[PDB]
Formats: C-alpha cells, sequence, structure tokens
C-alpha cells in the first residue's frame, strides 16, 4: 500500500469516541470490551509482549519510543520489591485534547488496557495520574474503575485469572512539567514536579524506589484491541515502522476543529480538508502548520502540500509527529506574537530545577517579546539561534528541547518577517 | 504572587483550621492509598482536599498537613507553592481561569476576556467587592478544540462568545449553577457540520477476534 | 599602627616537587623542621539512585 487514509468505522480503535454511546460497564461491554480478558491474562506475559511488539506500535505520547521493547524492559524476575505500571494522564500540551476524550468516554477500554498492561510486565497495581483540571473525567474514570471492581473485572482475581491488580487515580495538581514520566513519578511521591536524571531509567528505579512502566492513555488503550485483534491487523496500517492509527486533534483557524481518529500516514491537506472541513479562507489563505503541539516546529504553506502525517516524514521535514496535535494559523496571524506566546507559556510552565533551561527560556521569553515589538536588531536574531543551541541537549528533561525547537523553526522559516518587522520599528522610531 | 510569607493578622499559624470528621475518614483512605513506609505520597491529594474544605490554603492547613502526615512542614510549603491551583491568598467564591496561550488567542480568547473584564469591572487577577468573582489567566487546559474556553471552578465552558460568557456570569450571579458543556450546536469534540466519522454502529463483542484466543 | 617586624624569615615560602627534596634542602641549610604527610580525599562511593531508595534511610526529603 502506498496511499494511506479513509479510515473505515469498523477498524476504529475508539468506537464512541463522541460520547453519543453509554460510557459505562453496560455500554463499553456491548462494545467489544471486557471480552475474553481472561485468555488474554492467561496465555501469557511473553504472548502478550510479543503481540504487541509485533504490530509495530510506538509511543503516543510523542517520543515515538517503540513500546513493546520498553514494556519488555521490565519483564524481569522480581527481587521482592514490587512492580508498578502508570498511566500518563497529564495532557498539558497545548493543542492535544485525546487523552481527554479517552478517559472521559471510553474509561472502561483503559482500565482494560492497565489490566493487560499490568499482567503483560507482572505490575501489582496500576497509578493512573490525572490532570488536576480534569475532575469530572476523573469522576467518570473513578466511577467506571468502581463499576469493574463490583463486577470482578479488577482487584482480587482479576477476571478469574488468579492474578490480583489494583487499579488507583492520583489527581495532578496543576504542572505541565509533571507530565512528563521521571517527574510524574517524583509528583506521585508527594514532591515538588522535578524530573530525575536518567540513568537510573524507570524500569530499574521508578516510583518509591520500585521497578516502574510509564505509559500514555493512548498506548495503554490500543493494548486490549492488540490482543483481541492481532497485531498483523494494527500492523496493516501505516507505512513500515509507522504502524497503527491516530487521534489527531486539528484546532486553530479551521473550519471545524475537532479531535478524529484515522490512520497514521495520512497526508496533512486530506486530513485537514477532509475531517476539519478546511481551513479558514480556503487553502490558498494557509500561512503555517504546527503538527504536533507545542514541542515540534512549525511548517510553512510549502511544507504542507505533500507532508504525510506519521514519525519518519515530519522528522524528514525537521519537525516530529509529537501528540499529533495539529494547530493552524492562517494569513491573518501575527505569528512572531503566537510563538512569544509559546516561549511565554514554557517559561509560566518549567520546573526551574536545572540552570539552561531556567535561565534561558525567561531570556527568549525577554528578547521574543522585543522581537514582537520589534524593538531589535538583526543581528541579534543568529545570536538567539546560537541560545536555543546552548539550551537543546544540555538540559536534565525535554522541556528545553520543546522550548528551543519553536525559535528555531520560526527563525529559519520567517527570519524576513522578523527582519521586517526590525526595519519598520527603525524607520518608525528614528 | 509572592512565593514568601508574611504573618498578617488574617494568615498566621494561629488561625483556627482543622478537618472534619468526614474529611479525616477521606484522609485515611488517601494514606490507605500509599504503600506503608510512603506516607508522604498522600501530601498531594490530603492538602488539596484542605483547600477543598476552605476554598484557599493558610498556613494553618499546612501545618496541619504536615503534623498529620510526620513530614516537615518545609515539604508541605514546597508543594503548595511549586503547584499553581494551590490558593495561598483567599480567592473569591467563583475562581473564573480563562486560557489564554496560543489554541486559544487563534480563536479570539481575548475577546472573551475583556468582555468578563467589562462585565465585572474588574481586572486580571483582581476579585469583585462582593467576593464573588475571581479573574485570572491560566495556560492551556485541554480543550483546545473547543477553543475558545473558560474554567470556572471545576466547571469547562468551552465554544464561547462574549454573550454565551455574559449569560454564565449572569446565571452564576443569580445563584444557579449552568451546564459545563460547549456553548454551541456540537456535543463535546465533534465537527460542527455533522459527524465525519464514527457514523456507523459499533460492531460489538467478538468482531475481529483472532484464532487461538 | 602600621604592622612592623623584626624576623627576616617572615615572607619566605619555598616549592617542592617532593617531600624528600624540601627535606635534603632543610638539612642542607641546617634548619631544623618538622614535616607533616600528605592528606587526601578517600574515594567515596557516589550513587544517584539512592537518593530514591525503596527501604533505606538515604532517601532525600526533595529534590
Ligand atoms: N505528550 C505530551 O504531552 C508531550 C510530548 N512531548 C514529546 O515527548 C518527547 C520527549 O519526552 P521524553 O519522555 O523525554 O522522551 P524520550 O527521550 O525519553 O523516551 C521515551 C521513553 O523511552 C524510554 N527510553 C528511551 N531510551 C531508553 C533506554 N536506552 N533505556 C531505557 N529506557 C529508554 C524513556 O525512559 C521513556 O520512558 C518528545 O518527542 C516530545 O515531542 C513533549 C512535550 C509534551
Ligand atoms: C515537558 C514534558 C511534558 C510531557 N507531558 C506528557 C503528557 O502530558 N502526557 C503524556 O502522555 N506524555 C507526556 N510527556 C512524554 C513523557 O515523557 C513520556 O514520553 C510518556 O509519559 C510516555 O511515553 P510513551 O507513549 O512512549 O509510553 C511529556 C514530556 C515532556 C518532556
Ligand atoms: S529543562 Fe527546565 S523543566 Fe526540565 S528539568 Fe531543567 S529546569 Fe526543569
Ligand atoms: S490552548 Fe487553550 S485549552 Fe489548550
Amino acid at each position: 500500500k502506498t496511499s494511506f487514509g479513509s479510515l473505515k468505522d469498523e477498524d476504529r480503535i475508539f468506537t464512541n469516541l463522541y460520547g453519543r454511546h453509554d460510557w459505562r460497564l453496560k455500554g463499553a461491554q456491548s462494545r467489544g470490551d471486557w471480552y475474553k480478558t481472561k485468555e488474554i491474562l492467561l496465555k501469557g506475559p511473553d504472548w502478550i509482549l510479543g503481540e504487541v511488539k509485533t504490530s509495530g506500535l510506538r509511543g503516543r505520547g510523542g517520543a515515538g519510543f517503540p513500546t513493546g521493547l520498553k514494556w519488555s524492559f521490565m519483564n524481569k524476575p522480581s527481587d521482592g520489591r514490587p512492580k508498578y505500571l502508570v498511566v500518563n494522564a497529564d495532557e498539558g500540551e497545548p493543542g492535544t485534547c485525546k487523552d481527554r476524550e479517552i478517559i472521559r468516554h471510553d474509561p472502561h477500554k483503559l482500565v482494560e488496557g492497565c489490566l493487560v498492561g499490568g499482567r503483560a510486565m507482572g505490575a501489582r497495581a496500576a497509578y493512573i495520574y490525572i490532570r488536576g483540571e480534569f475532575y469530572n473525567e476523573a469522576s467518570n474514570l473513578q466511577v467506571a474503575i468502581r463499576e469493574a471492581y463490583e463486577a470482578g473485572l479488577i482487584g482480587k482475581n482479576a477476571c478469574g485469572s488468579g492474578y490480583d491488580f489494583d487499579v488507583f487515580v492520583v489527581r495532578g495538581a496543576g504542572a505541565y512539567i509533571c507530565g512528563e514520566e521521571t517527574a510524574l513519578i517524583e509528583s506521585i511521591e508527594g514532591k515538588q514536579g522535578k524530573p530525575r536524571l536518567k540513568p537510573p531509567f524507570p524500569a530499574d528505579v521508578g516510583v518509591f524506589g520500585c521497578p516502574t512502566t510509564v505509559a500514555n492513555v493512548e498506548t495503554v488503550a490500543v493494548s486490549p484491541t492488540i490482543c483481541r485483534r492481532g497485531g498483523a491487523w494494527f500492523a496493516s496500517f501505516g507505512r513500515e515502522r509507522n504502524s497503527g492509527t491516530k487521534l489527531f486533534n486539528i484546532s486553530g483557524h479551521v473550519n471545524n476543529p475537532c479531535t478524529v481518529e484515522e490512520e497514521m500516514s495520512v497526508p496533512l491537506k486530506e486530513l485537514i480538508e477532509k475531517h476539519a472541513g478546511g481551513v479558514t479562507g480556503g487553502w490558498d489563505n494557509l500561512l503555517a502548520v504546527i503538527p504536533g503541539g507545542s514541542s515540534t516546529p512549525l511548517i510553512p504553506k510549502s511544507v504542507c502540500e505533500t507532508v504525510l502525517m506519521d514519525f519518519d516524514a515530519l522528522i524528514q521535514a525537521q519537525t516530529g509527529l509529537g501528540t499529533a496535535a495539529v494547530i493552524v494559523m492562517d494569513r491573518s496571524t501575527d505569528i512572531v506574537k503566537a510563538i512569544a506566546r509559546l516561549i511565554e507559556f514554557y517559561k509560566h510552565e518549567s520546573c526551574g530545577q536545572c540552570t539552561p533551561c531556567r535561565e534561558g527560556v525567561d531570556w527568549m521569553n525577554k528578547v521574543m517579546a522585543r522581537f514582537v515589538r520589534g524593538d531589535a536588531r538583526p543581528a541579534e536574531i543568529d545570536s538567539l539561534w546560537e541560545i536555543s543551541k546552548q539550551i537543546e541537549g544540555h538540559t536534565i528533561c525535554a522541556l528545553g528541547d520543546g522550548a528551543a525547537w519553536p525559535v528555531q523553526g520560526l527563525i529559519r522559516h520567517f527570519r524576513p518577517e522578523l527582519e521586517e518587522r526590525m526595519q519598520r520599528f527603525a524607520q518608525q522610531h528614528q | 504572587a509572592l512565593f514568601v510569607h508574611r504573618d498578617t493578622p488574617k494568615n498566621n499559624p494561629e488561625t483556627p483550621f482543622d478537618f472534619t470528621p468526614e474529611n479525616y475518614k477521606r484522609i485515611e483512605a488517601i494514606v490507605k492509598n500509599y504503600p506503608e513506609g510512603h506516607k508522604a505520597a498522600a501530601v498531594l491529594p490530603v492538602l488539596d482536599l484542605a483547600q477543598r474544605q476552605n476554598g484557599w490554603l493558610p498556613i494553618s492547613a499546612m501545618n496541619k498537613v504536615a503534623e498529620i502526615l510526620q513530614v516537615p512542614p518545609m515539604r508541605v510549603y514546597e508543594v503548595a507553592t511549586f503547584y499553581t491551583m494551590y490558593n495561598r491568598k483567599p480567592v473569591g467564591k467563583y475562581h473564573i481561569q480563562v486560557c489564554t496561550t496560543t489554541p486559544c488567542m487563534l480563536r479570539n480568547s481575548d475577546s472573551i476576556l475583556e468582555a468578563i473584564q467589562k462585565k465585572l469591572g474588574i481586572k486580571v487577577g483582581e476579585t469583585t467587592p462582593d467576593k464573588l468573582f475571581t479573574l485570572i489567566e491560566v495556560e492551556c487546559l485541554g480543550a483546545c478544540v473547543n477553543a475558545p474556553m473558560v474554567q470556572i471552578n471545576d466547571n469547562y465552558y468551552e465554544d464561547l462568545t462574549p454573550k454565551d460568557i455574559e449569560e454564565i456570569i449572569d446565571e452564576l450571579k443569580a445563584g444557579k449553577i449552568p451546564k459545563p458543556g460547549p456553548r454551541s450546536g456540537r456535543f463535546s469534540c465533534e465537527p460542527a457540520g455533522g459527524l465525519t466519522s464514527l457514523t456507523e454502529p459499533p460492531k460489538g463483542p467478538g468482531f475481529g477476534v483472532q484464532a487461538g484466543l | 599602627g602600621w604592622a612592623s617586624t623584626a624576623d627576616p624569615l617572615s615572607n619566605l615560602v619555598l616549592t617542592f616537587s617532593t617531600k624528600e627534596d624540601a627535606i635534603a634542602f632543610a638539612e642542607k641549610n641546617g634548619w631544623s623542621y618538622d614535616v607533616e604527610e600528605r592528606k587526601v580525599p578517600k574515594p567515596k562511593s557516589k550513587s544517584y539512585g539512592a537518593n530514591f531508595s525503596w527501604n533505606k534511610r538515604t532517601r532525600v526529603s526533595t529534590k
């Protein structure tokens, strides 16, 4: 297959994405959830890991790490410490709202994914770290967990397999930096949400010092469907090493901003013109697209024509798939103001533990405010580029890279706009 | 906005605060949710529960949480100052938070901000003299496809115009509670031009199950 | 109120590569001397994972 897209409704992972059906246990069990889970738990953790890694499923958090190897990292005999599975339900990245829909309208899929993953790596329990803002979603998730507990699906002797598995929900307290796995682990332990240094990896020392595997909501909820339908069916979609389906949140300057499930290698133009109803003012009015949320750089209208929405094609285009969050800006947008607002967001959401991000992101915030106002000189522009090269790769966590990348993308694709703004300010003020 | 504390007469360690017995039972359940020897992992919910009893956190719930969890109070101070939800200053009855990040700014959230500022007669970070509304600015709240959007207390009000947020403020001032949903035609996140996907009924159990399972 | 002295060798500091050269120079010039051995730091055992132990007292209360 060379052309991708137009996914049929029978192949969608997340049926009832929009909440049109019952989200409770009766409604979820009638859609195929919680079906033959005992066979999955009894066929073996190695069988589950093999079925996961055969499908070519990658991490849906944004890193794109292969989840089969990551889940098999902690598939080791115990040394007296318990093992833990942790679900990352923070979703603080701008443009990304898919996990909210997953935990609001399909919570039993998340619970079954927690059980299947915990059996896959021998985890004692599941700690779902939900966002603090998502109070109603957390209440719905706890209601579904209570329904699963009452029906005997989770808890002592889960689904009649002899495996004991608990599911816990921990509410956050409004921190974007707590979305990253090590900072999330420290946040569960009742400390400041400051990321750890790897090594040690969470598979060796994680939450409470126990071995821990942190996985996204989307990459957990697909695993029961992986075990039931099979890995080859999931591998049939998408290109090589880009297999499966993806939840895309299209927002910004579009006709119909929406969350939709589609294939992995869909062209961006086809996806926007089909599911979002096209951008405002037609495709000739498009200025820029951020394809993977605020952590990824933008691409201009020329790049957007023949780009595929998977990991490899966007890495080739000097960007990343990220969380598959398409923010669209038309030609009536002050894009420098948008990038300055993104850098201000990164300055306000920064844990401040390590020096390069803590000073540099504030430095880019000040110089991008000056760039928006035009009170700068062109020789600063390359200097700002160098500042980005002093943040990317020299930080504890990846918030520094995710703050340096939008500045680099904005500079690379719109240096003439910034130079025109600076020369206009110099003409009008001197 | 200061990250240091000065003993005001209304905010001091001698300010009376104590948990209600039902809140105490909730605290016991929360600390039973965690393994033994790691009781400090319950610092994050329990302290928040104290705010849920008061609406704000003086430095007497900080010391009480430190006392009932056997942790030093400096760790509780670190936790309360690090996270943005913990109100160390007494906010009004309805804490309006307007998202002004780039995906919400692209859909004209500043118009909502100035509409609320004109209706309530206050500024960003100010409180009404009746102690009813507190208007501040927040980052992305995870409903970017429903931009523009505000959050009032625990509820989300999305897909708003200035008229819709004025009606929300009018309903809140009258003593009622509105419906926490998008103000447009769509229900949660579907496209406004009808369902572009998931139109077919779901298949049900046993569909596509591989052999040997 | 300045600092006056009557000792000429007050500012004399001599640098030697090893201890034996200093000992030979002191014995050659006839100076009665004392020598104290070099104190090197003992090699420590550092582990970043020890800050996140499961049952040991070396857990950090904050980071
Ligand atoms: N989903 C979201 O809300 C956001 C996602 N992102 C994206 O996430 C990524 C940055 O996040 P990270 O967690 O730092 O990604 P990545 O550097 O860490 O690694 C992903 C996972 O693989 C594991 N891993 C990688 N190499 C390993 C090895 N050799 N041994 C053992 N484990 C190994 C890590 O422990 C981690 O669990 C970027 O791609 C960024 O675009 C960025 C911001 C927000
Ligand atoms: C600053 C920052 C914030 C992050 N926020 C989230 C998040 O909110 N949700 C999420 O699933 N991953 C987030 N991540 C990515 C995680 O580090 C990690 O990749 C994820 O929890 C698990 O990835 P996986 O899909 O491969 O299992 C964030 C990363 C960084 C650097
Ligand atoms: S890069 Fe920034 S957010 Fe990440 S550890 Fe360093 S200071 Fe914290
Ligand atoms: S950008 Fe406003 S909710 Fe995400």
